RNA sequence: UAGUCGGGUGAUUAGCCAGACUCUAACUUAUUGAACGUAUU
């Protein structure tokens, strides 16, 4: 269901986001670039003529297994289809814009990358230098990570045709937007997310002189 | 036995909780005293001639740190650093060295809380292993309650042991006292950022 | 040959020792010493005919030690240890982890193997025999775990020797930043007038003892405390008082005190007394100050009387 | 609750006293026993077990004494791994028992077929009359069925498919292995089976039907 | 104040919150979240010190992890004190953010992370400069490391600017200096202390050429 | 200020008196074995 376009308005308005999907997506695109669909649908083409050879030479056992494979090739179109249907961005670039936006608007973060750690996978971060799983970062660091990832999927998603899709049209709104940051965090916070997405209207709330010493006194 | 007697006559805790659960008059009261004499000072506050706190916490490849040192204030420390610094590290660490002090008021033998195998140990650390030892003062008579708590990275076949013994002896006395004639207790408690949440009313937790 | 030897010093057949040898390392009592405050030591002494055979091995056999070693020393003691550290105002004190229980089979014949100073030599066929002999087996089912035990004899010798090269080093080097080191079994002691230099000294012993020994004998870390004459110094049980002077501290002196009080109105009880006069050999031992004045204080008549 | 644990694995833990609501209210000693003793022929003439608990605070603990039952459980658990024996059936009927029935039943996970599918929720009260009606409607299609007929299909289809990677066919070599561990895993269930000396699924089905009839007077 | 009522037929606590009776489920976030803190720690001292004239008293050891949550400002300075005024023999260890909160609590009791740390500090320490009674903009520089003024805003450096484009053309205003005294009168106002600090700048340095000239 | 050191007093492990110290910084430990002190011989 995550890599459905609507699933994007999934909870939008709940007021957490959801970051666990954006977790199953990260893993889901990161698993589609490492496996190329129309090389399968080509082996599968390769597959389906072969049982089929072996079927119209008299071997009536495998006629199951050729419907079977049929149906899986037909299947496999129609997602590339589907795919070339939707007029998406490629998985390989839908994961870069998203990784880009993540390390620029999160300071900690220089490095995002999924790996496969003995049968499961696993998303992990460069943070402050070293390697670490999101479980492993700070509560500071992990809520901001949250917002940003969580809303740049959902731009991605909603905005296929653009060139940067974080170039979108949309309205955020964001309550406390220095929860859990420290002052340096502050002083950047609002400049970097006017940066990445620049046609959002961000309607922010506030505690922080230091979050207010960066925006002009219209703006309050 | 003598030497017992002589280091409880000079004021020491332990010796005179010994004596007690042996013979089980005298004892007992050197105990309860301990424990509850105290007086009012000039602001009208009242304050325990034996003060309980925490002394002195070592972290060794424990998360972030590969040996760290902190001397804590009798009454108030504040830790402060950028996102990312280990704080919230120090405040778990004494959370679940306290959780031992806890499960032995409650039950006798009670277990406490554990370091997680799967990710406290340092990412880097060469030795497989994490160690945070505290340090507790409860007046002259009890001036070092030493505890550690270790764990071993999950592979490990070599496994580390906890030192948790003192936290029990100590956390007994306050227990088998209380029972016999009924003493001050202390408070133990964590206020992560786990506290915000939203409010409902509805629900009502129907255990114990 | 080294069963030749013991044979000779024992008036013993080769065949008897070497028969006794073959369970050497299961015949050990095992029983347990209360802790002074709560708790108990696990102990575990070697039966008579192993400790006899232990002693002669130590007699036959001479190992190196250092002379910062002070403990199981002939003619040295905690008053040495203690006095070696008192005209310096910084103190630190340091301590290994099961130290004797952490020595094996394999750190004792590396050390052997490693030794700078003239070590005995060893055939091959009696490193077997010489394991048996020195090494403790905790576990009945597990013959390949040997350890040293405190209780044995030959432990306090063969734990000195392993801490020989240790001991070069870090003398060597804690001598060219003007730091006194010295050594009781698995207690180290640093001390200095020099600010701001024994805060180095821990790092250091981590990476010798990694260079040494690997993985087997670490610090123990909520051990290591740092001092000054700011604060209570002692060393091995012993006060240093702020006049750099060896002393039993306050509280202990003030007990003798009682005590001598209590025997001055006939209230001291036989064991008490026995008790009294056992201390009163050590601080005179320590302090023979504190003697004089308490021959002072309460009489040399009523003194002499205890004493007698 | 401790013997079927115990007979299910090493180590395993039945049940224990609530704090809250097992023991009296009004206990000086303030802590509750529930104290059992079994028979199990002359050679083993008393298995005591007690489950304890203390009240919260109280200078010394009550522990359970469960050892007796675990080394029983136990011999039953080990020799049963050599060579099938017949196992002891617990079971609580509660006046939860009087449920509606769902109509709509599931489809053969294949949980059912095992043989300590039995101890589950065996002390629950309520039975688990919809694992018989699955169980039930999984012995009627094997019995309908055949066994090995599956292995002799399978292995005609594995054997054809040899043929075709013989014939140079390099492309099937995939789906070869997924046939071949197929096969083998069928062999092994059925192995298995033969090696749990478990009644034919006909006779299985009868004896059920024969309890059923017998004992329910208007069901014939 | 706080108090319970039952007479709609269901029990709830409700509060006078700045001088208006409301329910607890009608409290701000940040309100609720600091009550509830102060309302657990309480009924646990009550209950755990029985023989105790003020239960408060009473001993213990409380870890609070970033105090300054959902705080405004004006709360960061009352929260330390109040806390301590409650419970006076607690060991409180804290984390925090927030200079506000530094600034009522004394430098011994301070414990700071090295600046470039990487996790191989073997001793924390307190700051240098005392923090309590201190103002918040030399805490932010002295003790948390960051400027008083926005440098990533080009307005924070005007001044700077001003002041040199001055100095470069002998005190008396140019026309590039002129630019720039109207862009910061027009961004930061007539009334501003940045404009105000750029009128002492003119004066200072006419005064200044002044008397060189008359050398 | 506090903590520490401890010369004295004190039917004395307390209390009180006197003097002194301050690297961010002691927490007094273990036998029957070993070594050391004393007694025994
Ligand atoms: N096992 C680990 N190994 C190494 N670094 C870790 C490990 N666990 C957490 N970290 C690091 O420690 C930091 C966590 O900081 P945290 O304890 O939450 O402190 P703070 O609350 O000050 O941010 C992050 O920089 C994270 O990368
Ligand atoms: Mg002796």
């Amino acid at each position: 269901r995550r890599e459905e376009r609507f699933d994007a308005y999934s909870q939008t308005l709940g007021g957490a986001g959801r970051f666990d999907h954006f977790v199953e997506w990260y893993i889901y695109l990161h698993k589609r670039t490492v496996s190329d669909i129309s090389s399968s649908i080509k082996e599968l083409e390769q597959q389906v003529n072969d049982l089929q050879r072996t079927v119209d030479g008299g071997m009536v056992s495998v006629k199951s297994l050729l419907e079977q494979m049929k149906f899986k090739l037909s299947e496999a179109i129609e997602r590339n289809d589907a795919a070339v249907s939707s007029r998406v961005l490629t998985e390989s670039v839908q994961k870069s814009i998203v990784e880009k936006a993540i390390c620029s608007v999160v300071p900690s973060i220089s490095n995002i990358w999924v790996e496969m750690i003995t049968g499961s996978d696993l998303v992990k971060v460069t943070n402050d230098g070293h390697d670490v799983t999101i479980d492993q970062l700070s509560d500071g660091q992990r809520v901001f990570l949250s917002l940003v990832a969580d809303l740049a999927r959902r731009m991605v998603m909603l905005n296929p045709l653009l060139e940067n899709p974080l170039e979108g049209r949309g309205i955020v709104l964001i309550d406390e937007i220095e929860l859990h940051l420290h002052p340096k965090w502050q002083q950047e916070v609002i400049l970097n997310l006017r940066s990445a997405f620049p046609n959002i209207q961000f309607i922010i709330t506030t505690h922080s002189p230091i979050v207010l010493s960066t925006i002009e006194k219209r703006c309050i | 036995t003598k030497q017992y007697e002589r280091k409880a006559k000079g004021g020491n805790l332990l010796s005179a909780f010994e004596l007690y659960q042996r013979n089980s008059g005298e004892w007992f009261e050197m105990c309860r005293d301990y424990i509850q004499d105290g007086h009012v000072d000039e602001s009208g506050i009242f304050r325990p001639d034996n003060a309980f706190y925490l002394r002195r916490l070592t972290l060794k490849d424990f998360r972030r740190f590969s040996l760290l040192e902190i001397k804590l204030e009798e009454d108030l420390t504040v830790i402060i650093g950028n996102n990312g610094k280990g704080k919230t590290s120090i405040l778990y660490a004494i959370a679940k060295t306290l959780s031992w002090f806890v499960a032995n008021i409650l039950k006798e033998g009670g277990s406490g809380q554990r370091l997680s195998e799967m990710t406290d140990i340092k990412n880097d650390a060469e030795d497989r292993y994490s160690d945070v030892s505290s340090t507790f003062f409860f007046g002259k008579g009890l001036k070092s309650v030493p505890i550690r708590l270790s764990r071993s990275a999950l592979g490990t076949a070599e496994r580390r042991d906890s030192e948790v013994k003192p936290a029990k002896d100590l956390a007994d006395i306050w227990r088998v006292i209380n029972e016999v004639n009924t003493i001050n207790l202390p408070t133990f408690a964590l206020y992560n950022v786990e506290r915000s949440q939203p409010f409902n009313r509805n629900i009502k937790d129907n255990t114990g | 040959s080294v069963i030749r030897g013991l044979a000779a010093v024992l008036r013993q057949s080769d065949s008897d020792i070497s028969a006794f040898l073959v369970t050497a390392p299961r015949k050990y009592k095992v029983y347990k010493i209360p802790k002074r405050t709560t708790g108990f030591r696990v102990i575990a002494q070697p039966a008579k005919g192993l400790k006899d055979i232990q002693r002669a091995f130590v007699q036959l056999y001479s190992l190196p030690v250092h002379d910062a070693s002070m403990a199981y020393m002939k003619g040295k003691g905690i008053r040495d240890n203690a006095a070696a550290h008192a005209g310096n105002q910084y103190l630190l004190k340091a301590d290994l982890e099961d130290f004797f229980n952490s020595i094996t089979p394999a750190i004792f014949w590396r050390c052997i193997e490693m030794s700078s100073a003239q070590t005995p030599q060893f055939e091959p066929q009696d490193k077997l025999f010489i394991e048996k002999i020195l090494f403790w087996q905790p576990i009945k089912r597990r013959k390949t775990k040997l350890i040293l035990s405190v209780g044995a004899p030959s432990s306090p010798v063969i734990s000195n020797f392993c801490m020989y090269e240790f001991d070069n080093r870090i003398h060597a080097a804690c001598k060219k930043v003007e730091i006194t080191y010295t050594r009781y079994a698995d207690d180290l002691t640093f001390s200095s007038n020099i600010p701001d230099v024994l805060k180095a000294v821990p790092s250091t012993l981590e990476v010798l003892l990694k260079d040494l020994f690997g993985s087997a004998l670490r610090l123990n870390h909520s051990k290591t405390v740092f001092s000054s004459k700011a604060h209570n110094r002692h060393v091995t049980g012993i006060t240093i008082n702020n006049e750099e002077t060896l002393s039993l501290g306050r509280d202990r002196k003030r007990f003798i005190k009682h005590l001598i009080n209590q025997y001055k109105y006939g209230l001291l009880d036989n064991e008490d007394k026995a008790y009294l006069i056992g201390l009163l050999a050590f601080a005179s031992h320590i302090e023979p100050s504190f003697i004089t004045r308490m021959n002072e204080k309460y009489s040399l008549e009523l003194m002499e009387r205890l004493r007698g | 609750s401790w013997f079927v644990a115990n007979i299910l694995k090493e180590g395993g833990s039945g049940q224990r006293l609530s704090e809250m609501t097992d023991i009296k209210n009004d206990a000086e000693d303030r802590y509750s026993d529930v104290s059992s003793t079994f028979f199990f022929g002359k050679g083993l003439k008393s298995v005591p077990i007690r489950l304890s608990r203390s009240a919260l605070g109280t200078a010394e603990r009550r522990d359970s004494e469960v050892k007796p039952a675990k080394d029983l459980a136990d011999i039953w658990r080990v020799i049963n791994e050599v060579n099938t024996i017949n196992l002891p059936t617990f079971a609580l009927y509660n006046v939860e028992r009087s449920q509606p029935f769902n109509r709509n039943i599931k489809d053969n996970t294949g949980r059912r077929e095992e043989r300590f599918d039995a101890y589950s929720q065996t002390l629950g009260g309520a039975g688990r009359f919809d694992h018989f009606v699955e169980w039930y409607i999984y012995l009627h299609k094997r019995t309908v069925s055949d066994i090995s007929s599956s292995i002799k299909e399978l292995e005609q289809q594995v054997n054809d498919l040899q043929r075709t990677v013989d014939g140079g066919m390099v492309s099937v070599k995939s789906l070869l292995e997924q046939m071949k561990f197929k096969l083998s895993e069928a062999i092994e269930r059925n192995d298995a089976a033969v090696s749990s000396r478990v009644l034919t699924e006909s006779v299985q089905k009868s004896i059920v039907e024969k309890a059923i009839c017998s004992v329910v007077p208007s069901i014939s | 104040n706080i108090w319970v009522e039952m007479i709609t037929g269901s029990d709830l606590v409700k509060v006078t919150n700045d001088g208006h009776d409301v329910t607890i489920d009608q409290l701000s976030d940040g309100q609720r979240v600091f009550l509830s803190l102060v309302a657990d720690l309480a009924r646990r001292m009550v209950m755990l010190n029985p023989l105790l004239e003020n239960p408060l008293e009473g001993r213990g050891i409380v870890l609070i992890d970033e105090i300054e949550l959902h705080l405004h400002p004006k709360w960061q300075q009352e929260v330390i004190l109040n806390l301590r005024s409650a419970f006076p023999n607690i060991q409180f260890i804290i984390t925090t953010h927030s200079p506000i909160v530094l600034s009522t609590i004394e430098k011994r009791c301070i414990r700071e992370f090295e600046p470039n740390d990487d996790g191989d500090q073997s001793f924390l320490d307190s700051p240098d400069m005392q923090t309590k009674g201190s103002e918040n903009a030399q805490i932010l520089e002295q003790v948390m490391n960051v400027h008083s003024t926005p440098p990533g805003i080009a307005e924070s450096h005007w001044l700077g600017n001003f002041e040199l484009l001055l100095l470069d053309n002998s005190g008396e205003l140019d026309n590039h200096s002129q630019v720039l005294y109207d862009q910061i009168k027009a961004h930061f106002g007539i009334d501003s202390i940045e404009l105000k600090k750029a009128d002492s700048l003119i004066r200072i340095n006419k005064m200044k050429n002044k008397l060189n000239k008359i050398r």
